[PDB]
């Protein structure tokens, strides 16, 4: 079985270290070549590393050379990622894809792992709602604030009926806090009839708070 | 030090549609140039290597052409599981470069948002902060607008969007606008507005309250 | 005595790596 994974993403603070790895099975790494590519998010990819394990040959991008090494260990047929220095721009999902052939130049990235996230903030530090009142039936909602890290859970009900609804991605302030928000689309004369409430979630520091809506 | 220019950046498409996206190499790359697929949540996937060379189990439907320094993806025929963003990439410098994306969409119609404004809680305004909402909701195209209004005054670069990917459903949008400030800066103007311009309305529709 | 040695030989690797990429590009540019 031909597979890549890859792990060791996680938290730091800027200046930080943190090491990654991408196990190799189903090839011998050695006879062949490897990449770590990189996604901040909601952005493209970028090229961060490359190594050529028996032509003992590494390469890394600008943007790194410095604060990265990357490494080969045959015996356990693994790829590692070292990175020092560790900043908030290198906040990014991490991939390793494999090169078929055993130079950069000669292939593309055939196979890839899922890719770990890196988040890197110097603080861990961390709710309303948004009341009923275009369409025709009014909507309502939760936004949730100030909160760390990475996600947040927010069904309704526990989830025993919910459509027309969305959550949309978390945004990072400027404080270094994310802040989402969840909404429903429900008809306009069903004001305060039956049931209607937000149901939230987060992990990391427990929470699981339950919030009402409403003139 | 070497770009690669990706076009366009967005594109919309029906099933059945044959799509082109292009990539501009700022010097020669000679061939060394891959195509790669990436969905939401997942890893990317190798389409084309070598400028235009079929990666194995990839759908015949995929193609890559390359002109000088120019490079076409194309896709013949697009099928369901083909909506995605699509990456150029360049191997032949050992400073690999990507370009930026070209996000492939569902091409459906013209449909127009439900606007909504939401007002901050009486119990955020006792925590000192201030946040206005604005919501779009489900919506077809993407490219719409939302004007944070105060007072028949557009102050705005306190406000950041987000936006859901096109849903599975209607694939529709939905947006969402948060705009920040003190409670100082809340109390002191009393109408609050978010007007919305987009291909599914006429005139843009403006929303408003005074707390 | 430490990366002295082992640094250099790392450039000088490279530096040849380098120069055989220029000759496969300007042959694939014929």
């Amino acid at each position: 079985e031909v597979q890549l994974v890859e792990s060791g993403g996680g938290l730091v603070q800027p200046g930080g270290s943190l090491r990654l790895s991408c196990a190799a099975s189903g090839f011998n790494l050695s006879y062949s070549s490897m990449h770590w590519v990189r996604q901040a998010p909601g952005k493209g990819l970028e090229w961060v590393a490359y190594i050529s394990p028996s032509y003992g040959y590494t390469s890394y991008a600008d943007s790194v050379k410095g604060r990265f090494t990357i490494s080969a260990d045959t015996s356990k047929n693994t790829a590692y990622l070292q990175m020092n220095s560790l900043r908030a721009e290198d906040t990014a999902v991490y991939y390793c894809a494999r090169s078929w052939e055993a130079y950069w130049r000669w292939s593309a990235m055939d196979y890839w792992g899922q890719g770990t996230l890196v988040t890197v903030s110097s603080a861990s530090t961390k709710v309303f709602p948004l009341a009923p009142s275009s369409g025709g039936t009014a909507a309502l909602g939760c936004l949730v604030k100030d909160y760390f890290p990475e996600p947040v859970t927010v069904s309704w009900n526990s989830g025993a009926l919910t459509s027309g609804v969305h959550t949309f991605p978390a945004v990072l302030q400027s404080s270094g806090l994310y802040s989402l928000s969840s909404v429903v689309t429900v008809p306009s004369s069903s004001l305060g009839t039956q049931t209607y409430i937000c149901n939230v979630n987060h992990k990391p520091s427990n929470t699981k708070v339950d919030k009402k809506v409403e003139p | 030090d070497i770009q690669m220019t990706q076009s366009p950046s967005s594109l919309s498409a029906s099933v059945g549609d044959r799509v082109t996206i292009t990539c501009r190499a700022s010097q020669s790359v000679s061939s060394a140039v891959a195509w790669y697929q990436q969905k939401p949540g997942k890893a990317p996937k190798l389409l084309i290597y070598s400028a235009s060379s079929l990666y194995s189990g990839v759908p015949s439907r995929f193609s890559g052409s390359g002109s000088g320094t120019d490079f076409t993806l194309t896709i013949s025929s697009l099928q369901p599981e083909d909506f995605a963003t699509y990456y150029c990439q360049q191997y032949s410098y050992s400073l690999l470069t990507f370009g930026q994306g070209t996000k492939v969409e569902i091409k459906r119609t013209v449909a127009a948002p439900s606007v909504f404004i939401f007002p901050p809680s009486d119990e955020q305004l006792k925590s000192g902060t201030a946040s206005v909402v604005c919501l779009l909701n489900n919506f077809y195209p993407r490219e719409a607008k939302v004007q944070w209004k105060v007072d028949n005054a557009l102050q705005a670069g306190n406000s950041q969007e987000s936006v859901t990917e096109q849903d599975s459903k209607d694939s529709t949008y939905s947006l969402s606008s948060t705009l920040t400030l003190s409670k100082a800066d809340y109390e002191k103007h009393k109408v609050y507005a978010c007007e919305v311009t987009h291909q599914g309305l006429s005139s843009p529709v403006t929303k408003s309250f005074n707390r | 005595s430490e990366k002295a040695a082992e640094e250099a030989y790392t450039r000088t690797t490279r530096a040849l790596h380098e120069r055989f990429d220029r000759l496969e590009r300007m042959l694939d540019d014929n």
